[PDB]
């Protein structure tokens, strides 16, 4: 699947022969401040491997001049958070899947 | 919400200081809670937080072995302690709530000190208790003056007549010794025609010590 | 983009969208391009909602 | 480690003065930047978060941001809630932890000069029945506040155990020093006067009484 | 996103009001005004989106 | 044509202000121009009479003159004590009688706001016993006025007829207004919770009373 998931956090192969398991979870992990402890990369140079797992803390250069410890203006940090919430609907609930 | 904290005193170097603070309002289930102190004309200093429904902590690079971790989820509270005090540790500390909640290492970009916590300022030095001890003075429009000293511990309230002079009453801050004691001073204002017609009284009250004392001031000729 | 970024030190560039180097791997067709001035007291609140 | 900030910054009320905050790489822009001012004897407060928003109750008056390395604060009218002082906080990786400022202290650009009054007080027969005998002289209404106060015997100064505090705020705008000097009662008995004279800003004064008086 | 441009006087009340400025009818275009005495908080700044 | 007036002007104390009156060629300066003022709750007065001579039975304090199209009337200083519109009054050949102005207000130039108290009060069961059911909330103790007051049932507004009273001068420096609502017993006792608020140019609170004591 092309998207914000299945691109850059974990894309899953072709064939697979399996399946995944998913359930809603509003109150085992999801606060009324916002569970921030979830989150996820938005930006990378490239797309992913199917089951390759990747971490990294550097800053994805953005523009001509090469960002080392400067972002904001040109690069961005690649990691964006969840505002999990239990005042939304259904479409932002935290749902818990396992694979 | 508001965050009523319960301070402390002073106390001997090298013992155990109990500290907690109580949350009201607002579910405490849900948001990290954050330590900070503030010496006397120094910034703030950080040193970790303390998730409310789970045992995890973390500690900073300077202070890890000197600090623990207790939690009441009964009382709804949060207890900690410091250890093996040092000369330089006189700061007041600030029960502070996070917005949000945080476990791992890399979540602490995104958080901000919601609300703050009042704080007492603890003090740890060693020193002998006891009630006020009160030093005579005579006057030098001509003013005369009260001095108590070894008071411990701190505060003290001054009254003249018993209360019944209110105007031209001044008091003064207190003063470290070297000794580890404390002194203070209360001089008044008075008219010159009234230093040997009308006699004045100084009064002062130590609650700490639950004792009262007294005296009779007499300008000397 | 390249000429862009030679128009001296930013403001503020937080963003809710896609990285300007992608906006080379992915080709568009259209893009509004309005510009206004306003006191600089005045930017902090230009946000969604 | 610590972040690098001028110590004071003032200027006169109507028009906008700014704060600068630098930064190491990791202290900050690679991160967020948030301020924190803090009334004297209270609590601190939120400022500005996600380095351009406020809070609810915070009005549009209050401004600050980040170009590069360095943060920047920025505001316009300085009337009566604007003389505490800020405080410039990041997130860095080498301590993994909260790194915060030094301090930044700004005032406005009033008060006429007051001369120091001295009132040196004798001992009264109370303390001279009881061996006890203080060196004491006060020094208040005065602004600004550089008093020196001297221990001096008539003949020296003298300068062994002298306790003394620092001026405080008063109700009325002034400041009020203290000094303390604890002896034996004999070498006052064997003294032949006391003074205290205070020197602030050069206007010497001297209140010399007598210990019998 | 739209642009709205006028020159009528805004009216605050029931105060009828057609090219006159009472206390209750205020232009609804104010100026702004950019000196160098002004610091970082009172400058424009040209934004663009 | 009819004379106008400003609706309104503004002088704060200390210092001179004056009306002025326009008009037409045959109107002004062909015939001359009369200034009525009249005190509240109480009976009308001439101000000036000819545009050049003085009535007996006030001081050397007011001016009034004509200058071609528009009349101006000279004002020396303004008391707080005393607050009086100007009627303009002219003669005209074409409809061949007195023709009036509009009319101006005089004020002095501000005081903080204040914290609002608005109160409830529910029909008892007399007036349900009359097959009708009137609801009324009074809002008083607000500086200053210019105040809108609206129902609300925590979940929709109703418009069946709502009506406001004007702000009304009270004897402590303070401003009052009430609200009037009429309805019938069927529909008052399909809603168990009833509110007005109030308009307060910055500050609104709301009265939740329950329709049961």
């Amino acid at each position: 699947q092309t998207g914000n998931i299945a691109d850059y956090n974990y894309k899953l192969p072709d064939d697979f022969t399996g399946c995944v398991i998913a359930w809603n979870s509003n109150k085992l992990d999801s606060k009324v401040g916002g569970n921030y402890n979830y989150l996820y990369r938005l930006f990378r140079k490239s797309n992913l491997k199917p089951f390759e797992r990747d971490i990294s803390t550097e800053i994805y250069q953005a523009g001509n001049k090469p960002c080392n410890g400067v972002a904001g203006f040109n690069c961005y940090f690649p990691l964006r958070s969840y505002g999990f919430r239990p005042t939304y609907g259904v479409g932002h609930q935290p749902y818990r899947v396992v694979v | 919400v508001q965050l009523v904290q319960s301070g402390a005193e002073v106390k001997k170097p090298g013992a155990s200081v109990k500290v907690s603070c109580k949350a009201s309002g607002y579910i405490f289930s849900d948001y990290n809670i954050h330590w900070v102190r503030q010496a006397p004309g120094q910034g703030l200093e950080w040193m970790g937080w303390i998730s409310p429904d789970s045992d995890d902590t973390n500690y900073a690079q300077s202070f890890q072995g000197r600090v623990t971790m207790t939690r009441d989820t009964s009382i709804t509270t949060v207890y900690m302690e410091l250890s093996s005090l040092r000369s330089d540790d006189t700061a007041v500390y600030f029960c502070a709530r996070s917005v949000g909640y945080c476990s791992l290492n890399s979540c602490q970009r995104w958080m901000w000190f919601d609300t703050w916590g009042q704080g007492a300022l603890v003090t740890v030095s060693s020193a002998s208790t006891k009630g006020p001890s009160v030093f005579p003075l005579a006057p030098s429009t001509a003013a005369l003056g009260c001095l108590v000293k070894d008071y411990f511990p701190e505060p003290v309230t001054v009254s003249w007549n018993s209360g019944a002079l209110t105007s031209g009453v001044h008091t003064f801050p207190a003063v470290l010794q070297s000794s580890g004691l404390y002194s203070l001073s209360s001089v008044v204002t008075v008219p010159s025609s009234s230093l040997g017609t009308q006699t004045y009284i100084c009064n002062v009250n130590h609650k700490p010590s639950n004792t009262k004392v007294d005296k009779k001031v007499e300008p000397k000729s | 983009y390249s000429v862009l970024y030679n128009f001296a030190p930013f403001f503020a560039f937080k963003c809710y969208g896609v990285s300007p180097t992608k906006l080379n791997d992915l080709c568009f067709t259209n893009v509004y391009a309005d510009s206004f001035v306003i006191r600089g007291n005045e930017v902090s609140q230009i946000a969604p909602g | 480690p610590v972040l690098t900030q001028p110590p004071s910054a003032s200027g006169p009320p109507g028009q906008s003065v700014s704060i600068s905050c630098s930064g190491s790489r990791s202290n900050i822009g690679t991160n967020f930047v948030y301020w924190y001012q803090q009334l004297p004897g209270a609590a601190p407060k939120l400022l500005i978060y996600k380095n351009d928003q406020r809070p609810s109750g915070v009005p549009e008056r209050f401004f600050g941001s980040k170009s590069g390395t360095s943060a920047s604060l920025a505001i316009s009218g300085l009337r009566s809630e604007d003389e505490v002082d800020y405080y410039c906080a990041a997130w860095d990786d080498s301590l993994s932890g909260h790194v915060f400022g030094a301090g930044t202290k700004v005032t406005v650009l009033g008060q006429p000069k007051a001369a120091p009054s001295v009132t040196l007080f004798p001992p009264s027969s109370e303390e001279l029945q009881a061996n006890k005998a203080t060196l004491v002289c006060l020094i208040s209404d005065f602004y600004p506040g550089a008093v020196t106060v001297a221990w001096k015997a008539d003949s020296s100064p003298v300068k062994a155990g002298v306790e003394t505090t620092t001026p405080s705020k008063q109700s009325n705008n002034k400041y009020a020093a203290s000094s303390y000097l604890s002896l034996t009662p004999e070498q006052w008995k064997s003294h032949r006067s006391y003074s205290c004279q205070v020197t602030h800003e050069g206007s010497t004064v001297e209140k010399t009484v007598a210990p019998t008086e």
